[PDB]
């Protein structure tokens, strides 16, 4: 029910401490996540806590408040055909399912949420007027690079809400923090009128549906079951990514067929596996097992297909469904 | 790790080195159909993000004086020399003398009767003693590290 | 067993999600675990090399 | 046009009427503590607050935290309510539990050294307020692993 | 704390600036204030020192543990160490810049680090990185991923032999030159 508070003012000095305590009306249970309007001029300790200790730090007036929350359960709908793929960075984890947000966890909490700024974007209304709103993304795949999270085929929504699927949109997030994971994907940012840039490319390849993604070496690699690409990441700029085409009938096949190994990486271009360094791609599958893989994982569900780097022993085996199995499954039995 | 997973079909999974209010040991971050699941061997925990049904905001406004010019404070009259038994007044203001007091502080207070009393409102007087010698007036705030010489 | 060989230094096992309703080892003594679809059970097995 | 709104209206039999064209009257009641005014827009997520407080007379004083349960080693905080900027605190057994005045007079915090109630309170120099303070062990229980052991 | 020993000294004492943390107030009136910094492991390249796993407190002193910060300090001096570790410094209103860049890696920790011809060599038992410092600039040290497997054991499993590195990646030895590794069993 409502809620209240007997502190609406304080007068503090930069060093001095105080503390406030959250109660609501009924004496239930429920979670509290304290805000702040400018940031800054004041540190926080177990904000999920009634009673938090704020410190001065610096001139300025402020608005301090308090989220009350009745947490209930909820139940995915993350389907076998549409696992979670659990990417990791600062120590946090993804979940990064279909029809689902990513649902990061943080390093410093112990439950699941939604990732901060999913969703925002910056709109500018008449004279030049910033405010942000967050609206509906939905996102298939979740890596980490270069301190950055990505995206792939994003599902951007908008105001009148009827879904435009982007499937080779690409967006990627701000560096990372202490302990902590990006903060934010809006693209239109630094329009309120100098580093942390967000954005997209929006590549044009044929057949989409930019299926995966892993680094090697500082270099993306994307991959989209045809015409990959390479990632040269800049220090900062306007362009901080140029992609650059580099095959015109490599591709991955499954969005989790690829994985490095030395400098290189083991992909599975529809037809054969391929090892390229970079520039250069080669077949190690040329005429010894390709006419026996093809024929094995092309029966029964080859989008199961998928890889595990062995390195405790240096072997690099391409999980698949065996021979007979139901059409339906997606249990790897052979490797 | 534990007798309830072995009721449990995994979709995928990620072993976490470390973790806040975890100690010095790894543990496994497992998801399932419809929720999410982490083991340490000890227990299992359903961390599934869960969703906020009702949601209430409280108000509450906090002013933080200036601290600009509360800093160190210059002074003027940074040395006087007077005569042997003589009790010129002193004069000096801090930084804009804004939003604190200040305690007037004087090494080997031997030098007078009352060598500094108590500052009415912000200053005090000053007086002698028929004595020669070097010494220091330290102008103190109340608590803050600063700590001015005359 | 009281000495099992080890491929780490800091003795990292890689487990399995298995459909089976639990996790399995991957590389570990020769047991091979095959399921049957008749009486809806799982077997165990010697590990069969060819 | 915007919305005048404030919690807890219960502070005078019409504590702000409709606005007639754009703003509204307030009132008071006989009885002090911190509430809240929310002049929220008609739909769009605007929700502005502004902070008062009844003082209770003309220097009268009333603290926020009335009963605290602390910790050992723990601290908290206190806040006052005044028109006088002289603030001098006052609590009956002192040495159980220290206070520290902050610059402003108005905020004092407190220091647990050990268990045993306190009621520190201040003292305006007209009227007087009381905070009562539960100081409570760092455990409650315990608990094994065994009980029947057998060697 | 590091507790450095000066050359012209003939006892230890604790680093110049450890901890140092510029801060600046109300109007932009910059103030100087030291935090109890604990560090694992200091090393020297560039003219520099280093921290890794860096347990950085502040005010409302709960500390928060940052495996992945990376403090870098300003170049040495005639026959003395360092003097300023400070991150914020530049903002009381040209050279001489620290910072750091809190990499993204898995399992963290951030144990150890070692030098290699002007290239840093950052190992956490994972994803493995490269140091490349720069003149003077916004950014003077740019960090860029190496390896995915690759990845010290302990704290001091590495060492330059000739132009490269002895590494032991959790399951063998390694010996790369830089862009390319080995095993030598």
């Amino acid at each position: 029910s409502s809620v209240t508070l007997d502190i609406v003012s304080a007068s503090l000095d930069v060093g001095e401490e105080i503390v406030i305590t959250a109660t609501a009306s009924p004496e239930g249970e429920y979670s509290y996540q304290w805000s702040v309007d400018k940031t800054g001029y004041v540190s926080t300790t177990s904000v999920t806590g009634k009673s938090i200790k704020l410190v001065a730090l610096r001139k300025g007036e402020i608005n301090v408040t308090c989220t009350v929350s009745q947490m209930t359960q909820k139940d995915y709908d993350a389907f076998d055909d549409y696992p979670w793929y659990h990417a990791v960075i600062s120590n946090c984890a993804v979940a990064t399912t279909h029809y689902e947000t990513p649902q990061v966890k943080e390093f410093e909490s112990e439950y699941f949420v939604d990732l901060p700024g999913w969703g925002e974007q910056t709109v500018v209304d008449n004279d030049g007027n910033p405010s942000v709103k967050k609206f509906n993304w939905k996102c298939e795949r979740v890596r980490s690079f270069n301190n950055r999270l990505f995206a792939l085929n994003m599902r951007e929504a908008n105001a009148s809400g009827v879904t435009t699927n982007y499937p080779l949109r690409l967006r990627w997030s701000n560096f990372a923090n202490e302990n902590k994971a990006p903060t934010l994907w809006d693209d239109f940012a630094y329009d309120r009128v100098e580093n942390g840039y967000a954005g997209y490319i929006d590549l044009a390849d044929s057949n989409g549906s930019l299926i995966d993604i892993l680094p090697l070496k500082d270099y993306l690699f994307v991959y989209t079951e045809f015409e990959t690409y390479i990632g040269s990441p800049t220090n900062n700029t306007y362009q901080p990514l140029m992609f650059k085409k580099l095959f015109n009938d490599s591709g991955i096949l499954a969005p989790e067929c690829v994985v490095e190994v030395e400098g290189s990486h083991f992909v599975v271009t529809q037809n054969d596996v391929i090892l390229h360094n970079g520039a250069t791609k080669k077949s190690i599958a040329s005429n010894r097992v390709k006419n026996m893989l093809i024929n094995e994982v092309c029966l029964v569900n080859p989008l199961a297909t998928r890889v595990h780097l062995h390195q405790d022993k240096k072997e690099v085996w391409v999980l698949y469904v065996g021979p007979g199995e139901p059409k339906e499954s997606f249990a790897c039995t052979k490797a | 790790y534990v007798d309830e997973d072995k009721d449990l079909t995994p979709l995928s999974f990620v072993s976490m080195p470390f973790d806040y209010y975890s100690a010095g040991n790894s543990f496994l971050v497992v998801g399932t159909n419809k929720k999410l699941y982490k083991l340490t061997d000890e227990s299992l925990t359903d961390i599934s993000r869960k969703v906020a049904t009702v949601t209430k905001k409280a108000s509450a406004s906090i002013k933080i004086y200036p601290v600009v010019s509360q800093i160190v404070p210059k002074e003027s009259t940074i040395s006087m020399n007077f005569n042997q038994t003589k009790n010129l007044e002193v004069s000096l203001l801090p930084a804009d003398a804004n939003n604190t007091n200040l305690i007037w502080e004087v090494s080997n207070s031997s030098y007078g009767s009352i060598t500094v009393d108590p500052s009415d409102s912000k200053l005090a007087t000053l007086t002698s003693f028929e004595k020669e010698g070097n010494l220091v007036v330290t102008i103190s705030t109340a608590n803050e590290s600063v700590v001015a010489q005359i | 067993v009281w000495r099992k060989d080890a491929t780490n230094f800091r003795q990292r096992v890689t487990i399995v999600g298995s459909f089976l309703k639990g996790f399995y080892q991957v590389d570990v003594g020769a047991l091979d675990y095959f399921y049957d679809r008749l009486n809806d059970v799982v077997i165990e097995k010697p590990l069969e090399m060819r | 046009n915007l919305i005048w709104e404030v919690s807890n209206s219960s502070y005078g039999s019409i504590t702000v009427d409709p606005s007639d064209s754009k703003l509204a009257t307030l009132t008071s009641f006989e009885k002090e503590g911190n509430l809240v005014v929310t002049i929220s827009t008609a739909n769009e997520s605007v929700v502005a607050q502004i902070a008062v407080n009844i003082i209770d007379g003309d220097s009268g004083i009333f603290l926020s935290q009335d009963t605290v349960t602390i910790r050992k080693g723990g601290t908290t905080t206190l806040t006052a309510v005044t028109g006088k900027t002289p603030v001098t605190w006052s609590s009956n057994n002192a040495s159980i539990v220290s206070v520290t005045p902050n610059a402003n007079s108005l905020t004092a915090v407190i220091t647990a050294n050990g268990e045993g109630n306190v009621t520190i309170t201040a003292d305006n120099g007209t009227k007087t307020a009381s905070c009562e303070i539960v100081s409570i062990p760092q455990i409650d229980s315990i608990s094994l692993s065994q009980s029947d052991v057998t060697v």
